[PDB]
């Protein structure tokens, strides 16, 4: 009574999510109005969109909303064909449950599918070895040719390519860190400027009397007290004159001094400004001592800099002066601040040593949606071919996995024994949807183009699927689409853990 | 509103109070449960208890939960028997009402039952043989009447504790006692079953520093509230002074006063010395190398509770400091926690009779309240013994034979009184009916069964097997009432009615 | 009143029982960003808000003594929930109550008679102790997902708790909370570990570790009677405000130097300055300590435990031969070579999530105090369906000897005790009926052993597949429902303030 | 639940189950009549208002047995009310219709082998025969409403029965009625016995009479007569059959006394002057008789059918060894002594009411039968809820011992049996529970002769109380109520028209 309502009206949340978004599904796409509580309109063919910024109630949307994240943190592209095959696998639910078969039963059933459809997809992919560069491009081309980033993703894919070799050797199986190889903007510019950027790229810096560019940069990671702390007011007694706060200006001008003595037994070349609630206080009256006898200040730091920076060039993190010795200095080859195509202060570092090979892409543009675009761009460039490396063997899409993996996970149910046997059949031909999805968005009949589809996988080619730039069925061309086969694995792996977490959810409970 | 018909609301409101107390009599008694506004929820058997914050539903219930509590000393066990009763009475009163009898009569001819009943009670059993010397029979009384409720399991100790120590005291005032002088100090921490007799009182006992083996050796005891000890206003504090010199010399003068208190403390005599205060710990342990007890948290009314007990008067100032006026204590004692952890101080003088308290192990809030609840029932039950050592061989027993003569007398009355001393047969059969109807046995037949043993043969001691032992003799299993608690509990539950029906509107 | 309260927690209870069951959702009021999944019936028993005073009494009588043994929560709430359920049917059936107390107290002392008979000892040998423990912790250990990863736990606390052969090191053993590497493997630590930073201001490998075990640490400062000459008067001086820092340490870590010791454990962090300061002085503070350091300290190398730390006899010199650190997970862990293992031990888990590590702590407190009972114990019985099925079928027995009419008491708790397996079978999706009822003819027949195999849904002979759970926490899980069941249910009215 | 009705039907009957029953109303229908008290269900379910299908059939099932057994129809009811209320709460359950059929008819196969096997076979003995045929005739007659002349009823049937020897015959007794007087009033005697006045115009002194059945009379103005014979037609025909008829009152001697003749019996009415010749020839016809003992007739006389004497020598003389005619204080009913079966006995009640008789000749009818199949076919059980709690023993076992769903089912049906006895108490205002328990408890421990004492409240060997009920209705009773609940259960839903 209970247990099946509350699993009901949870399926049914997670239904309406996963239906509400179906219609916003792969490169041709169909948007909806954001219902929020501004009124303003959403143009974004995408899914991702909606979810990232949709007011949930049910926990249901909750965890869709934690599956559709998980999916783009993984991988990117798929994020809605997994919340897509969550609601196709919880209507499958529904028609079970229906019928009174037990949650439990269904998670098992669906593990056992996930594992043969993992192994089924695994084994129809092309096995393209990915170690050197004519096939890195090669994977770069068909992964960006299929999308609409396509006119911009040409010349920065090689350099792309050069930064994910710069991470590792690709014989070496594991994935590179996305969040490694950091995206940054120079402000404005052209397009073909943009640039890969070995080491770092630095905020902007304070130019008083400092240098502007260092040969062999005895880098230091500075957080620490800066003056005599004007603690808390500017004067201590009538205000008739600063009598005794000279005594702390003056050991403002004497401190300045000490610390840099401190420094130069080490040498620190640049400075990381922390904020001033960390900070006591940072002013050009002081920052021009700093400056003028090589103590570069460069504006507002944030922690994520300052754990790339430790992560390149081996400082250690600092909260205090006395630990200025060598453990907090780098020393790179050169660096330099460069302002080519447009001015700009931002500071680079080049050639410093570094157990991982961080490498981060610059990105100019004539607009800052342009640049935006761009760094989206590069963003699910570095995803798709991370979980290519990472996976190798891409698939070809366009529902062509969904048929080839329903129809062998039907045949599998067929030769399956037990009560698992009709929750495959059923989780088979419910995950269906997605080519029907690519169907209904591409005009045609999408009952006759899923069957289509199944006939054609049945006695003949497996990688036939419905392409979305020519139009309807296709075996002849190779490349309709393609992505990584992580992809297709993420989507499932994913899709399946949250359906059967539903499964095993009960009786929702406030606290 | 008014009228007859507001009587009966009355009796609608003691009817609720009395079908949620007939579930609740007797060592079977289904307990309830109490809860507070903060939330905190507590069982108990106890009717006391119970009715201790039961809150008013309409207002007489009110009136007759205050009446019954204030009794709480000499009824002893069986408050919820009154209660059951008085709610019997005044069903059947509404019975009589229906039949058109003013109220002030049936509560008149209940007064007579009353004095009926008291007249056949007290012919209803024999004595026990004598309290004060032999006390093993009254052991046995001890075993069989409490130990059986809701303890773990009945064992001699918590019984013999407490007749020894009301024997201390029972005897002075011509065979009497006032539970002023005895009292319960609950303290969780310990194994159940160890519980210590306290001819004195309890106080939590701090070392200033425990670097010296717990001993005593107390001849007389120094009753301090004076900056003898360093005071402070009960605040966390750690001292910085202008130099290490000063402190070094504020040390010095605190020793010197010390050592002069020392030859105050050892012209007297009194080798124990404690205090509200106490100074720091490494010249507090100097400061037992002296040979004076050093102490810190002691509780604050408890410092004059016993000073005042110990024949002392308390000493707030050095100018009131005599000699003669500390207190004469006879010893003092290590009493072990349980734990291994911690002991506390037991201050006490066997040969004075005065102040002979219970000192008491627990293990959970509730267990400790219904160890202090049962201590209590024997503490009132054994005060109820040593008034007088009749017995009322309750149990059930008590009601159906009284019941039985009331009966026997209620047709030798010419007025209607009868019909009032058939109501108050009909409210104590209601008591053995009550006690077989929260237990698993039917009400009416063993009830009725009990009577007729009564009348075809000739001992009125043959009661309900509340216990659900095969003999059915209440001598035989030996559980047992107090004539005097019994003679509280009828006349309690009279005057109770008698007010009930008095009272007429809003 | 009537069980309604009683039987609604036991039945938002029952889904989770035992592995392979259901999970439920805990989301905070208000309509706020914040929920979380969890399957451990303990965990929605901590986070549920009791409306009823009947299911806030029962719970609060399960905390007592259920969180205590282990993983008899999801057990004994039911079980109780269960039989407060048959009992008011009986009450419906016009049997009294107090009848249903008496028959169940019987019918519990046979139950459990007839457990210790059933009860296997397996003493004196070490391998059947290897493999009864490794069995015991997959039964205990059975929440985590990934099964490789769950003889990873099984291995790991096996491992970790036999290493004692003596009376009981619960008190001292751990799991650390620090996150490591794959969410999938396991690790213990040779000398108990800290999340302390080492090398970069204190020494590496410290010989002669002193290990000072302090508790009221330098949240800023402290202080000793000197006669402070303090610059900071009043407002016309805040800019002063440092003058007195200095002294306030070194006024103390000189002292302490004096006594011989710079290994400073405390729970407090010592800030960067005050780091600047510890550093320079030739002090090594520890920023955390705890409780169980110092109790794993004293029992592994004689020490003892202190409080109020001022004077140096009031703490032990705690003489660790040598300290060093290790290179588990994303951190410097010192890590105390000198305390071996062996009289305690610490374990640590590598993987880089909060969230799993707390159900998998949970499950490695349940799983370290059930080892270390039955290891302080000897006996064991045959676990999943087996064994409280056995003492139903005993209640049963003795059950149709009773003339009273708490027969049909006894008959309603055999039954209730019969249902727990019912939902073993019925939260893993098998039929739960046909199962409890060919188990009940598999050893009613004889065939003590038959037990029902949860990990295919048929009748298996327990004796071969291991599958055993502890006597201990059976007999704690029996009585204490038992005792739970007769508080809830003799009362019978309820008033409130 | 959609057959709820079926229970109910049966529900109204359980209040008059016992001989310490409890009785209920039939209201007639309409006005213009009155009320009626009735104890036993059997005059319940004759002409009952029915109103759900599955409740008639239930019915039907009770007049079935009732034709075919004759007393117990309220067990049978009341036993499938029990089944079918035990089926709805295991459908609730979630146990499929058909297991519970199969689990029924397997306990049922169960529980009939042990009946079999404990009833008690009287076997080969005179004096202890002679005790156990009184005691269990008087115990099966007091089921009824009647308690004062059960014994000499009792008494005066096994009489009969000795004298068949074995021979069970329904109509050696001949059954007469006659309103008014009182219950003592009624009277058995040897021999075949009219309650007409025949005084000396047949006379009542006559020895080995040749008997005869004749159902045409001498008002009947039969044609067949020697003269001419019947004829349509009045031109010369008009009424010689007049003349003719002249002949027979001499013919119906002297033919009988060419064939042979020294007594005759006839059943219908003779006119005046044949009655004075057959007075001078000796002849002892009776007026009127109850025609439906035609063949009680044929049998105890050894007569046979004389075919109206149409042809007067297809037929054999009967036989007797006395005639007489005596004043029963105000009837003075004719005396057949010793009719060729000196089994023969006539019963007449002296009822001022008629349904008193009615229930009576019902009680004569059901002990002649139960005599008969329990002298021939010697067996009776230990009745009182002995049988039932046996049997509920029995089916208990099998329920332990057998796997399967079937096990909850048929543990159902034992307890559904329970119920009967349980029932029985309960009308007799017992603790019922207590009751049943503690008999229950008895037969666990193991008492095949333990039940329940009516008279008053308490167990008891019913060895020693003598208490009993024949072998074959307890059986058929069981038999027939668990395959009426069986066709009750197997249908799912009604469909109307």
């Amino acid at each position: 009574d209970k247990p099946a309502q509350i699993r009901f009206s949870n399926i049914s949340a997670a239904k309406a999510v996963a239906d509400a978004i179906r219609t916003s599904l792969g490169p041709k796409g169909m948007d909806k109005m954001i219902q929020d509580g501004k009124g303003d309109v959403t143009i974004t063919n995408d899914g991702a969109t909606i979810l990232k910024q949709m007011q949930v109630l049910h926990p249901a949307a909750r965890m869709l909303v934690e599956l559709s994240k998980a999916q783009d943190i993984e991988a990117g592209d798929g994020t809605t064909s997994v919340v897509i095959i969550a609601g196709s696998l919880l209507d499958s639910c529904t028609k079970l449950l229906q019928k009174g078969i037990h949650p439990t039963i269904i998670s098992e059933s669906f593990q056992k599918a996930l594992e043969k459809g993992i192994e089924i997809l695994t084994d129809m992919s092309r096995p393209v070895e990915l170690s050197d560069r004519e096939t890195l491009l090669n994977s770069a081309t068909t992964s960006l040719n299929s999308k609409v980033v396509s006119q911009y993703s040409s010349l920065l894919s090689p350099m792309s390519v050069n930064a994910v070799m710069k991470v590792i050797d690709p014989a070496t199986a594991t994935s590179v860190d996305l969040r490694d190889i950091k995206i940054v903007k120079k402000l404005g510019g052209t397009i073909d400027d943009c640039e890969l950027v070995e080491g770092l790229v630095l905020t902007q810096k304070v130019s008083n009397s400092g240098i502007t560019r260092v040969e062999k940069a005895k880098i230091g990671l500075i957080q620490f007290c800066l003056s005599a702390p004007k603690t808390d007011m500017d004067n201590q007694i009538v205000v008739s004159d600063y009598a005794q706060m000279d005594r702390v200006l003056r050991e403002e001008r004497a401190y300045i001094l000490n610390l840099v003595k401190q420094i130069k037994k080490t040498g620190c070349n640049v400075l990381l400004i922390q904020k001033s609630i960390l900070r006591d206080a940072l002013s050009d009256l002081a920052l021009h001592f700093l400056n003028k006898m090589k103590i570069m200040v460069i504006k507002d730091i944030e922690r994520e800099d300052i754990e790339f920076i430790c992560k390149t060039i081996g400082t250690k993190p600092v909260a205090h002066i006395d630990q200025f010795t060598a453990d907090m200095l780098g020393s790179a080859e050169l660096a330099e601040e460069v302002n080519l195509n447009g001015s700009g202060k931002l500071l680079k570092i080049t050639g410093c040593a570094s157990p991982g090979k961080t490498v981060t892409i610059v990105v100019r543009g004539s607009n800052k949606l342009v640049i935006e675009e761009a760094e989206r761009s590069i963003h699910d460039a570095l995803c798709v071919i991370r979980c290519l490396v990472k996976k190798r063997a891409l698939i070809a899409g366009g529902g062509a996995p969904e048929i080839e993996l329903a129809l062998r996970l039907t045949e599998y149910s067929r030769t399956l024994s037990g009560m698992e046997s009709y929750c495959v059949r059923a989780f088979a031909d419910a995950m269906e949807v997605i080519p029907s999805t690519l169907a209904e968005n591409a005009g045609l009949n999408p009952i006759s183009t899923v069957t289509e589809l199944r006939n054609r996988h049945a006695q003949g080619e497996k990688t036939a699927g419905i392409n979305v730039r020519k139009g309807g069925i296709s075996n002849i061309l190779e490349e309709l689409v393609v992505q990584p086969l992580l992809v297709s694995v993420s989507a499932l792996t994913l899709a399946t853990e949250t359906v059967r977490s539903i499964l095993k959810i009960d009786d929702v409970v406030n606290t | 509103l008014m009228g007859l018909e507001a009587l009966k609301s009355h009796i609608m409101a003691a009817k609720a109070v009395a079908n949620t107390m007939r579930t609740s009599l007797g060592p079977n008694g289904l307990d309830k449960m109490m809860v507070d506004k903060d939330g905190d929820v507590t069982v108990t058997n106890d009717g006391a208890t119970i009715l201790s914050m039961m809150d008013v539903d309409h207002q007489i219930a009110k009136l007759m939960v205050e009446l019954s509590k204030s009794q709480d000393d000499e009824i002893g066990d069986g408050t919820t028997g009154v209660v059951v009763l008085a709610g019997a009475l005044l069903e059947e009163a509404e019975q009589l009402l229906d039949r058109g009898i003013h109220p002030i009569r049936i509560a008149d001819g209940y007064e007579q039952a009353a004095r009926v009943a008291i007249e056949h009670l007290d012919k209803i059993s024999d004595s026990v043989l004598v309290d004060i010397k032999d006390t093993e029979p009254l052991i046995q009384t001890a075993k069989t009447t409490l130990g059986s409720k809701v303890v773990n399991s009945c064992h001699r100790q918590m019984a013999e504790i407490a007749v020894n120590a009301v024997l201390t005291v029972a005897d002075m005032e011509r065979r009497d006692v006032d539970f002023e002088l005895i009292k319960v100090e609950g303290k969780v921490g310990g194994r159940l079953e160890d519980t210590k007799l306290i001819k004195g009182v309890i106080v939590d006992k701090d070392f200033s520093h425990p670097q010296m083996p717990k001993k005593v050796e107390d001849a007389k005891i120094a009753i301090l509230t004076c900056p003898f000890e360093p005071p402070k206003p009960k605040t966390k504090h750690k001292l910085d002074v202008t130099s290490v010199e000063d402190y070094k010399a504020l040390q010095k003068y605190e020793k010197e006063k010390f050592e002069e208190m020392i030859q105050q403390i050892k012209e007297t005599g009194a080798n124990l010395a404690i205090c509200q205060w106490g100074f720091d710990d490494e010249a507090n342990h100097l400061l037992l190398q002296n040979n004076l007890p050093a102490v810190r948290w002691v509780g604050g009314p408890e410092i004059e509770l016993i000073a005042i007990a110990t024949g002392g008067r308390i000493v707030p100032r050095f100018s009131e400091l005599t000699a003669e006026k500390l207190g004469f204590a006879g010893l003092v004692q290590e009493i072990s926690f349980g734990t291994t952890k911690d002991k506390m101080l037991v201050i006490e003088q066997c040969k004075n009779s005065r102040a002979v308290t219970i000192f008491i192990r627990g293990g959970n809030k509730m267990i400790i309240e219904e160890a202090k609840r049962s201590l209590h029932d024997a503490l009132c039950v054994i005060r109820n013994l040593i008034r007088d050592n009749r017995v009322v061989y309750g149990g059930g027993a008590a009601e159906i034979s009284c019941a039985l003569a009331v009966s026997q007398e209620a047709d030798k009355c010419p007025t209607l009184e009868q019909y009032a001393m058939r109501a108050f047969a009909d409210a104590l059969e209601v008591i053995p009916m009550a006690l077989s109807e929260n237990s698993g046995m039917n009400p009416i037949q063993t009830m009725t069964e009990v009577r007729a043993r009564q009348v075809k043969e000739m001992n009125p001691a043959l009661g309900i097997d509340c216990l659900h032992k095969g003999t059915n003799d209440m001598k035989q299993q030996h559980v047992i009432e107090t004539l005097i608690g019994k003679k509280q509990q009828i006349s309690l539950a009279t005057q109770m009615v008698r007010m009930i029906l008095k009272i007429d509107d809003i | 009143t009537s069980f309604i309260g009683a039987i609604a927690i036991g039945d938002l209870v029952k889904s989770t029982l035992g592995p392979k069951g259901m999970d439920k959702i805990l989301l905070s009021s208000g309509r706020d960003a914040s929920l979380m999944v969890t399957n451990d019936g303990a965990t929605i028993l901590k986070n549920i808000g009791v409306d009823n005073p009947a299911a806030k009494v029962l719970v609060d009588m399960s905390r007592v003594q259920d969180d205590e043994v282990g993983d008899g929560t999801t057990s004994v709430t039911v079980l109780a929930a269960e039989l407060l359920r048959e009992a008011e049917s009986l009450i419906a059936k016009k049997i009294h109550p107090q009848t249903i107390i008496a028959g169940w107290r019987e019918a519990t002392k046979a139950a459990r008679e007839a457990l210790l008979s059933s009860a296997v000892d397996h003493g004196s040998d070490e391998v059947k102790f290897r493999q009864d423990l490794m069995n015991i912790a997959g039964t205990t250990l059975s929440s985590k997902l990934l099964t490789h990863h769950k003889d990873h736990f099984t291995k790991l606390a096996v491992e970790a708790v036999l290493r004692l052969k003596g009376s009981g090191n619960l008190e001292a053993i751990h799991i650390i909370k620090k996150l490591g590497g794959s969410l999938a493997d396991s690790y213990l630590d040779e000398g108990f570990l800290l999340d302390k930073k080492i090398g970069v201001n204190q020494p590496k490998r410290i010989e002669n570790a002193k290990i000072l075990i302090a508790n009221t640490g330098m949240d800023t400062d402290k202080i000793k009677i000197f006669g402070s000459r303090v610059r900071v008067d009043s407002t016309a001086k805040v800019a002063e405000i440092e003058h007195a820092e200095k002294e306030k340490m070194k006024e103390k870590v000189e002292r302490i130097l004096k006594h011989g010791i710079n290994c400073f454990i405390n729970r407090q962090l010592i800030y960067n300055y005050p780091e600047q300061l510890f550093g320079a002085a030739g002090v090594m503070a520890i920023e955390h300590a705890d409780f169980a350091g110092v109790e794993r300290l004293a029992l592994v190398t004689g020490g003892e435990i202190a409080s109020t730390f001022d004077h140096p006899e009031l703490v032990k010199l705690g003489s660790c031969k040598l300290i060093e650190e290790v290179m588990i997970g994303e951190d410097k862990l010192i890590h105390f070579s000198g305390v071996a293992l062996g009289e305690a031990c610490t374990i640590v888990l590598r993987g880089a999530t909060q969230q799993i590590l707390d159900e998998a702590e949970r499950s490695l407190h349940d799983a370290l105090c059930v080892l270390a009972q039955t290891v302080k114990d000897s006996r064991t019985v045959y676990g999943g369906g087996c064994s409280e099925m056995l003492m139903a079928h005993a209640v049963t027995q003795l059950a149709n000897r009773t003339p009273g009419k708490e027969a049909v008491a006894m008959e309603s708790y055999a039954k209730a005790l019969r249902m727990l397996p019912t939902i073993i079978a019925d939260n893993a999706g098998y039929d739960s009926a046909d199962l409890v009822a060919q188990l009940r003819a598999a050893h009613s027949e004889g065939n003590t052993t038959a037990g029902l195999d949860m990990r295919e849904g048929t009748i298996g002979d327990m004796a071969i597949l291991g599958i055993t759970e502890s006597f201990q926490v059976k007999r704690q899980v029996l009585l204490s429902a038992a005792e739970a069941a007769e508080v809830i249910l003799r009362v019978d009215n309820i008033i409130k303030a």
